[PDB]
């Protein structure tokens, strides 16, 4: 056992420390996806109403 | 029986034979076992602190 705990101690915070990372970093892809929309869109709104 | 000088001299042989005793046989074997059931303590201890 005294190794044992000592292994799953490791184990737990390597997988928990990436997750926490890939969760924030694709957060910031969602945060970049939803202003990259907009930033677009609103141009094509713009020379639609032009249009009309 | 008879009361004789044996008396003394089985007392003298008495004393010294738990002189020797208590100096040499005694604490040399004390300290071996009370050496022995600490450590079983120690590896008790080593199971708990891993679980916790």
């Amino acid at each position: 056992d005294l190794d044992l705990a000592k292994a799953s101690a490791t184990d737990q915070l390597k997988k928990a420390k990436a997750e926490a990372q890939v969760i924030i970093e694709q957060a910031n892809k969602r945060r970049s996806q939803i202003l990259d929309e907009a930033k677009a869109e609103a141009e094509q709104e713009r020379t639609k109403i032009v249009a009309q | 029986m008879n009361l004789n000088a044996t008396i003394l001299g089985q007392a003298i042989a008495f004393v010294l034979f738990v002189l020797f005793c208590m100096k040499y046989v005694w604490p040399p074997l004390m300290a071996a076992i009370e050496k022995r059931q600490k450590e079983i303590a120690d590896g008790l201890a080593s199971a708990e602190r891993a679980h916790k």
